[PDB]
Protein backbone atom coordinates (compact mmCIF):
# COMPACT_ATOMS: atom_id res chain seq x y z
CA UNK A 1 0.00 0.00 0.00
CA UNK A 2 0.89 3.71 -1.00
CA UNK A 3 -0.46 7.05 0.14
CA UNK A 4 0.71 10.27 -1.48
CA UNK A 5 1.93 13.27 0.54
CA UNK A 6 -0.19 16.39 0.98
CA UNK A 7 1.83 19.52 1.28
CA UNK A 8 1.78 22.55 3.25
CA UNK A 9 3.88 25.72 3.22
CA UNK A 10 3.36 28.64 5.59
CA UNK A 11 4.81 30.68 8.45
CA UNK A 12 4.46 30.10 11.94
CA UNK A 13 3.13 33.99 12.54
CA UNK A 14 1.39 36.37 10.26
CA UNK A 15 4.09 37.51 7.59
CA UNK A 16 5.61 41.27 8.01
CA UNK A 17 8.46 42.18 5.64
CA UNK A 18 11.44 42.32 7.41
CA UNK A 19 10.52 40.36 10.78
CA UNK A 20 11.94 36.95 11.88
CA UNK A 21 9.32 34.67 11.58
CA UNK A 22 9.68 30.11 11.03
CA UNK A 23 8.97 28.86 7.85
CA UNK A 24 6.64 25.37 7.82
CA UNK A 25 6.84 22.48 5.41
CA UNK A 26 3.87 20.21 6.47
CA UNK A 27 3.86 16.81 4.93
CA UNK A 28 0.87 14.30 6.14
CA UNK A 29 -1.17 11.59 4.82
CA UNK A 30 1.56 9.74 3.50
CA UNK A 31 2.98 5.87 3.56
CA UNK A 32 5.25 4.52 3.32
CA UNK A 33 7.67 6.51 6.26
CA UNK A 34 10.51 7.53 3.81
CA UNK A 35 10.20 11.08 2.87
CA UNK A 36 12.51 13.83 1.71
CA UNK A 37 11.59 17.64 2.41
CA UNK A 38 13.72 20.21 1.94
CA UNK A 39 12.52 23.78 2.48
CA UNK A 40 14.54 26.99 -0.14
CA UNK A 41 15.43 29.97 -0.86
CA UNK A 42 15.02 31.26 -4.35
CA UNK A 43 15.92 28.12 -5.53
CA UNK A 44 18.25 26.96 -3.79
CA UNK A 45 18.20 24.51 -0.36
CA UNK A 46 18.64 26.19 2.79
CA UNK A 47 20.82 24.48 5.45
CA UNK A 48 19.61 24.10 9.22
CA UNK A 49 16.36 22.42 8.77
CA UNK A 50 15.00 21.07 11.64
CA UNK A 51 11.62 18.43 11.41
CA UNK A 52 9.07 17.10 14.24
CA UNK A 53 9.61 13.65 14.97
CA UNK A 54 7.46 10.83 12.63
CA UNK A 55 3.93 10.39 13.94
CA UNK A 56 0.43 8.88 12.33
CA UNK A 57 -3.13 9.31 12.19
CA UNK A 58 -5.80 6.79 13.02
CA UNK A 59 -5.42 5.55 9.21
CA UNK A 60 -1.77 4.61 9.79
CA UNK A 61 -0.60 7.66 7.61
CA UNK A 62 2.35 9.72 8.51
CA UNK A 63 2.93 13.21 9.39
CA UNK A 64 5.98 15.45 9.95
CA UNK A 65 6.73 19.00 10.16
CA UNK A 66 9.74 20.70 8.88
CA UNK A 67 10.52 24.11 9.81
CA UNK A 68 13.31 26.51 9.64
CA UNK A 69 14.26 30.71 10.85
CA UNK A 70 13.62 32.48 7.68
CA UNK A 71 12.95 36.69 6.95
CA UNK A 72 10.19 37.48 4.70
CA UNK A 73 10.74 39.74 2.03
CA UNK A 74 9.00 41.45 -0.91
CA UNK A 75 12.33 39.47 -3.15
CA UNK A 76 12.91 36.49 -1.74
CA UNK A 77 10.65 33.40 -2.98
CA UNK A 78 10.84 30.69 -0.94
CA UNK A 79 9.27 26.86 -1.45
CA UNK A 80 9.40 23.05 -0.19
CA UNK A 81 10.65 20.18 -2.08
CA UNK A 82 9.00 17.16 -1.09
CA UNK A 83 10.39 13.56 -2.59
CA UNK A 84 8.53 10.38 -1.74
CA UNK A 85 8.11 6.87 -3.51
CA UNK A 86 4.67 8.18 -4.28
CA UNK A 87 6.38 10.98 -6.39
CA UNK A 88 7.20 11.05 -9.87
CA UNK A 89 9.91 13.88 -10.02
CA UNK A 90 9.75 15.83 -6.73
CA UNK A 91 6.79 18.31 -5.87
CA UNK A 92 7.68 22.04 -5.39
CA UNK A 93 5.19 24.39 -3.34
CA UNK A 94 5.41 27.80 -3.12
CA UNK A 95 5.23 29.44 0.08
CA UNK A 96 2.14 32.43 -0.31
CA UNK A 97 1.77 34.59 2.67
CA UNK A 98 -2.13 34.19 1.95
CA UNK A 99 -1.80 30.53 2.42
CA UNK B 1 4.22 6.17 31.47
CA UNK B 2 4.86 3.85 27.96
CA UNK B 3 3.37 0.02 28.70
CA UNK B 4 5.81 -2.46 30.01
CA UNK B 5 3.51 -5.16 28.29
CA UNK B 6 5.80 -7.27 26.03
CA UNK B 7 4.14 -7.52 22.59
CA UNK B 8 5.62 -10.46 20.39
CA UNK B 9 4.16 -11.20 17.54
CA UNK C 1 -13.94 15.96 29.40
CA UNK C 2 -11.26 15.40 27.55
CA UNK C 3 -8.84 13.55 27.63
CA UNK C 4 -6.68 11.26 26.17
CA UNK C 5 -2.68 9.87 26.10
CA UNK C 6 -1.58 7.76 23.32
CA UNK C 7 2.04 6.69 22.43
CA UNK C 8 2.75 6.00 18.81
CA UNK C 9 4.99 3.39 17.95
CA UNK C 10 6.92 3.38 14.50
CA UNK C 11 9.41 0.16 13.56
CA UNK C 12 10.96 -0.19 9.79
CA UNK C 13 13.17 -2.13 8.37
CA UNK C 14 15.90 -1.33 6.00
CA UNK C 15 17.74 -4.14 4.19
CA UNK C 16 21.42 -2.61 3.69
CA UNK C 17 21.28 -0.13 5.99
CA UNK C 18 21.63 -1.26 9.12
CA UNK C 19 19.37 -2.75 11.58
CA UNK C 20 14.97 -1.67 12.07
CA UNK C 21 14.78 2.31 13.26
CA UNK C 22 12.38 2.53 15.76
CA UNK C 23 10.48 5.83 16.81
CA UNK C 24 8.42 6.30 20.17
CA UNK C 25 5.78 9.26 20.52
CA UNK C 26 4.18 10.33 23.51
CA UNK C 27 0.94 12.44 23.52
CA UNK C 28 -1.16 13.71 25.89
CA UNK C 29 -4.30 15.06 23.62
CA UNK C 30 -2.94 17.15 21.29
CA UNK C 31 0.10 17.61 22.60
CA UNK C 32 3.68 15.69 22.48
CA UNK C 33 5.35 15.41 25.45
CA UNK C 34 7.76 12.07 24.82
CA UNK C 35 9.82 10.83 22.11
CA UNK C 36 12.32 8.12 21.42
CA UNK C 37 14.43 7.52 18.68
CA UNK C 38 16.95 4.17 17.83
CA UNK C 39 18.73 6.18 15.70
CA UNK C 40 19.80 9.16 18.12
CA UNK C 41 23.58 9.58 19.31
CA UNK C 42 22.57 7.98 22.84
CA UNK C 43 19.13 6.19 23.01
CA UNK C 44 16.62 8.01 25.06
CA UNK C 45 13.46 8.83 25.91
CA UNK C 46 13.59 12.83 25.96
CA UNK C 47 10.45 15.50 26.89
CA UNK C 48 9.00 17.68 24.31
CA UNK C 49 7.09 19.92 26.87
CA UNK C 50 7.79 22.30 29.72
CA UNK C 51 5.35 20.58 31.81
CA UNK C 52 7.06 17.10 31.59
CA UNK C 53 10.75 18.38 31.98
CA UNK C 54 9.98 18.17 36.00
CA UNK C 55 10.05 14.40 35.96
CA UNK C 56 13.20 12.61 38.11
CA UNK C 57 15.82 10.31 36.98
CA UNK C 58 13.93 7.06 37.54
CA UNK C 59 11.42 8.51 35.34
CA UNK C 60 13.36 8.92 32.53
CA UNK C 61 15.93 5.86 33.13
CA UNK C 62 12.85 3.82 33.73
CA UNK C 63 11.37 5.19 30.10
CA UNK C 64 14.48 4.68 28.45
CA UNK C 65 14.94 1.07 29.74
CA UNK C 66 11.42 -0.05 28.29
CA UNK C 67 11.69 1.61 24.82
CA UNK C 68 15.32 -0.41 24.18
CA UNK C 69 13.03 -2.87 25.07
CA UNK C 70 10.48 -2.30 22.72
CA UNK C 71 12.91 -1.80 20.12
CA UNK C 72 14.13 -5.14 20.37
CA UNK C 73 10.93 -6.88 20.71
CA UNK C 74 9.81 -4.97 17.46
CA UNK C 75 12.71 -5.96 15.64
CA UNK C 76 12.01 -9.71 16.18
CA UNK C 77 8.29 -9.08 14.87
CA UNK C 78 9.50 -7.77 12.13
CA UNK C 79 11.34 -10.97 11.31
CA UNK C 80 8.77 -13.14 12.57
CA UNK C 81 5.72 -10.93 9.99
CA UNK C 82 8.05 -12.07 7.73
CA UNK C 83 7.85 -15.36 8.00
CA UNK C 84 3.78 -14.95 8.34
CA UNK C 85 3.48 -13.17 5.13
CA UNK C 86 6.51 -15.36 3.35
CA UNK C 87 8.38 -11.96 1.97
CA UNK C 88 12.13 -11.54 1.22
CA UNK C 89 14.23 -9.74 3.44
CA UNK C 90 15.25 -7.47 0.62
CA UNK C 91 12.04 -5.26 0.90
CA UNK C 92 11.65 -2.34 3.45
CA UNK C 93 8.30 -3.47 5.92
CA UNK C 94 6.77 -1.32 8.07
CA UNK C 95 4.91 -2.24 11.72
CA UNK C 96 3.02 0.40 13.48
CA UNK C 97 1.38 0.36 17.38
CA UNK C 98 -0.68 3.06 18.95
CA UNK C 99 -2.12 2.08 22.64
CA UNK C 100 -3.43 4.27 25.25
CA UNK C 101 -6.27 5.49 27.59
CA UNK C 102 -9.16 8.34 27.27
CA UNK C 103 -10.51 9.50 30.74
CA UNK C 104 -13.48 11.30 31.35
CA UNK C 105 -14.18 14.63 33.42
CA UNK C 106 -14.21 12.89 36.71
CA UNK C 107 -10.40 11.14 35.43
CA UNK C 108 -12.10 7.11 35.59
CA UNK C 109 -11.11 5.50 32.38
CA UNK C 110 -13.49 5.74 29.43
CA UNK C 111 -12.01 3.83 26.64
CA UNK C 112 -8.77 1.76 26.39
CA UNK C 113 -7.37 1.26 22.77
CA UNK C 114 -4.26 -1.04 21.45
CA UNK C 115 -3.96 -1.03 17.57
CA UNK C 116 -1.43 -2.47 15.18
CA UNK C 117 -0.85 -2.13 11.46
CA UNK C 118 1.96 -3.88 9.03
CA UNK C 119 2.75 -2.03 6.25
CA UNK C 120 -0.10 0.29 6.82
CA UNK C 121 -3.15 -2.21 7.08
CA UNK C 122 -4.86 -3.04 10.30
CA UNK C 123 -2.83 -6.09 12.10
CA UNK C 124 -4.01 -6.85 15.13
CA UNK C 125 -6.60 -4.47 17.81
CA UNK C 126 -7.68 -4.89 21.36
CA UNK C 127 -11.34 -5.28 21.68
CA UNK C 128 -13.13 -2.48 23.98
CA UNK C 129 -13.86 -5.35 26.65
CA UNK C 130 -10.11 -4.69 26.76
CA UNK C 131 -10.10 -8.90 27.12
CA UNK C 132 -10.18 -10.16 23.35
CA UNK C 133 -8.45 -9.04 20.02
CA UNK C 134 -9.64 -8.92 16.61
CA UNK C 135 -7.31 -9.76 13.90
CA UNK C 136 -7.49 -8.62 10.54
CA UNK C 137 -5.98 -12.02 8.59
CA UNK C 138 -4.93 -15.34 9.01
CA UNK C 139 -1.45 -14.05 9.76
CA UNK C 140 -2.89 -12.08 12.62
CA UNK C 141 -4.92 -15.17 14.05
CA UNK C 142 -1.42 -16.62 14.35
CA UNK C 143 -0.23 -13.47 16.59
CA UNK C 144 -3.89 -13.52 18.66
CA UNK C 145 -3.83 -17.35 19.36
CA UNK C 146 -0.05 -16.56 20.76
CA UNK C 147 -1.83 -13.69 22.78
CA UNK C 148 -4.62 -15.65 24.53
CA UNK C 149 -1.88 -18.04 25.32
CA UNK C 150 0.58 -15.11 26.92
CA UNK C 151 -2.93 -13.61 28.50
CA UNK C 152 -1.54 -10.45 26.93
CA UNK C 153 -4.70 -8.93 27.31
CA UNK C 154 -5.15 -9.47 30.73
CA UNK C 155 -1.57 -7.67 31.25
CA UNK C 156 -2.80 -4.59 29.56
CA UNK C 157 -6.02 -4.08 30.92
CA UNK C 158 -3.79 -3.65 33.89
CA UNK C 159 -2.33 -1.33 32.24
CA UNK C 160 -4.76 1.01 30.61
CA UNK C 161 -6.45 0.70 33.90
CA UNK C 162 -3.95 1.32 36.17
CA UNK C 163 -0.35 3.28 35.02
CA UNK C 164 -1.63 4.85 32.16
CA UNK C 165 -5.11 6.24 34.13
CA UNK C 166 -3.01 7.19 36.67
CA UNK C 167 0.33 9.21 34.73
CA UNK C 168 -2.08 10.83 32.91
CA UNK C 169 -4.24 12.27 36.10
CA UNK C 170 -0.70 13.25 36.88
CA UNK C 171 0.23 15.04 33.29
CA UNK C 172 -3.02 16.78 33.10
CA UNK C 173 -2.36 18.45 36.78
CA UNK C 174 1.70 19.60 35.79
CA UNK C 175 0.48 20.82 32.50
CA UNK C 176 -3.39 22.50 33.67
CA UNK C 177 -1.79 25.96 32.47
CA UNK C 178 -2.01 24.55 28.92
CA UNK C 179 -3.23 21.37 28.99
CA UNK C 180 -6.64 22.16 31.00
CA UNK C 181 -6.39 26.06 29.83
CA UNK C 182 -7.85 26.66 26.00
CA UNK C 183 -6.09 28.87 23.59
CA UNK C 184 -8.99 30.51 21.32
CA UNK C 185 -7.95 31.64 18.11
CA UNK C 186 -6.80 34.73 16.84
CA UNK C 187 -9.85 35.50 13.72
CA UNK C 188 -9.66 37.76 10.21
CA UNK C 189 -10.53 37.60 7.34
CA UNK C 190 -8.47 38.56 3.76
CA UNK C 191 -9.94 39.94 0.93
CA UNK C 192 -8.04 38.97 -2.63
CA UNK C 193 -9.62 39.88 -6.19
CA UNK C 194 -9.06 37.21 -8.32
CA UNK C 195 -10.54 39.10 -11.62
CA UNK C 196 -12.81 42.14 -11.93
CA UNK C 197 -15.87 39.80 -11.18
CA UNK C 198 -14.66 37.93 -8.58
CA UNK C 199 -12.94 37.86 -5.19
CA UNK C 200 -11.56 35.38 -2.30
CA UNK C 201 -12.56 35.22 0.91
CA UNK C 202 -10.31 33.89 3.28
CA UNK C 203 -11.19 33.09 7.04
CA UNK C 204 -7.77 32.77 9.32
CA UNK C 205 -7.46 31.02 12.62
CA UNK C 206 -4.38 31.48 14.16
CA UNK C 207 -2.56 29.80 17.31
CA UNK C 208 -5.56 27.67 18.62
CA UNK C 209 -5.34 25.18 20.96
CA UNK C 210 -6.92 22.39 20.67
CA UNK C 211 -6.41 21.04 17.72
CA UNK C 212 -10.70 20.59 17.03
CA UNK C 213 -12.08 23.36 15.16
CA UNK C 214 -15.32 24.04 13.39
CA UNK C 215 -14.69 27.06 10.19
CA UNK C 216 -17.44 27.32 8.04
CA UNK C 217 -18.62 30.13 5.32
CA UNK C 218 -22.62 31.36 4.81
CA UNK C 219 -23.97 33.63 2.45
CA UNK C 220 -26.90 35.08 4.26
CA UNK C 221 -27.07 31.58 5.35
CA UNK C 222 -27.12 29.44 5.02
CA UNK C 223 -23.83 26.80 4.78
CA UNK C 224 -21.49 27.12 1.42
CA UNK C 225 -19.58 23.61 2.31
CA UNK C 226 -19.49 22.42 -1.41
CA UNK C 227 -17.83 25.51 -2.05
CA UNK C 228 -15.30 26.27 0.67
CA UNK C 229 -11.80 25.64 0.47
CA UNK C 230 -10.84 23.96 3.68
CA UNK C 231 -6.95 23.46 4.58
CA UNK C 232 -6.67 20.25 7.13
CA UNK C 233 -5.73 22.31 10.38
CA UNK C 234 -1.73 22.17 10.65
CA UNK C 235 0.24 22.60 13.61
CA UNK C 236 2.20 26.24 14.04
CA UNK C 237 5.65 24.36 15.43
CA UNK C 238 4.82 26.43 19.26
CA UNK C 239 2.41 24.33 19.93
CA UNK C 240 -0.59 25.69 18.31
CA UNK C 241 -2.56 25.16 15.59
CA UNK C 242 -3.73 27.39 12.70
CA UNK C 243 -6.62 26.35 10.02
CA UNK C 244 -8.16 28.51 7.24
CA UNK C 245 -11.14 28.36 5.06
CA UNK C 246 -11.98 30.23 1.50
CA UNK C 247 -14.44 30.90 -0.44
CA UNK C 248 -14.67 32.50 -4.15
CA UNK C 249 -17.57 35.47 -4.21
CA UNK C 250 -19.08 36.90 -7.18
CA UNK C 251 -17.87 40.57 -6.96
CA UNK C 252 -20.07 42.29 -5.24
CA UNK C 253 -21.32 40.10 -2.96
CA UNK C 254 -18.51 40.61 0.19
CA UNK C 255 -20.89 41.84 2.41
CA UNK C 256 -23.34 39.09 2.39
CA UNK C 257 -20.79 36.56 3.85
CA UNK C 258 -20.22 35.57 7.40
CA UNK C 259 -17.32 33.35 8.48
CA UNK C 260 -18.14 31.60 11.03
CA UNK C 261 -15.43 29.97 14.01
CA UNK C 262 -16.62 27.42 16.75
CA UNK C 263 -13.57 26.59 19.25
CA UNK C 264 -13.24 25.02 22.91
CA UNK C 265 -11.58 28.60 24.30
CA UNK C 266 -14.49 30.91 22.69
CA UNK C 267 -17.11 31.41 25.45
CA UNK C 268 -19.45 32.44 22.18
CA UNK C 269 -19.12 31.32 18.54
CA UNK C 270 -17.88 34.03 16.69
CA UNK C 271 -18.94 35.67 13.30
CA UNK C 272 -16.89 37.82 11.31
CA UNK C 273 -16.93 39.81 7.94
CA UNK C 274 -14.56 41.63 5.85
CA UNK C 275 -13.96 45.42 6.64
Amino acid sequence: IQRTPKIQVYSRHPAENGKSNFLNCYVSGFHPSDIEVDLLKNGERIEKVEHSDLSFSKDWSFYLLYYTEFTPTEKDEYACRVNHVTLSQPKIVKWDRDM
Amino acid sequence: LSSPVTKSF
Amino acid sequence: GSHSMRYFYTAMSRPGRGEPRFIAVGYVDDTQFVRFDSDAASPRMAPRAPWIEQEGPEYWDGETRNMKASAQTYRENLRIALRYYNQSEAGSHIIQVMYGCDVGPDGRLLRGHDQSAYDGKDYIALNEDLSSWTAADTAAQITQRKWEAARVAEQLRAYLEGLCVEWLRRYLENGKETLQRADPPKTHVTHHPISDHEATLRCWALGFYPAEITLTWQRDGEDQTQDTELVETRPAGDRTFQKWAAVVVPSGEEQRYTCHVQHEGLPKPLTLRWE
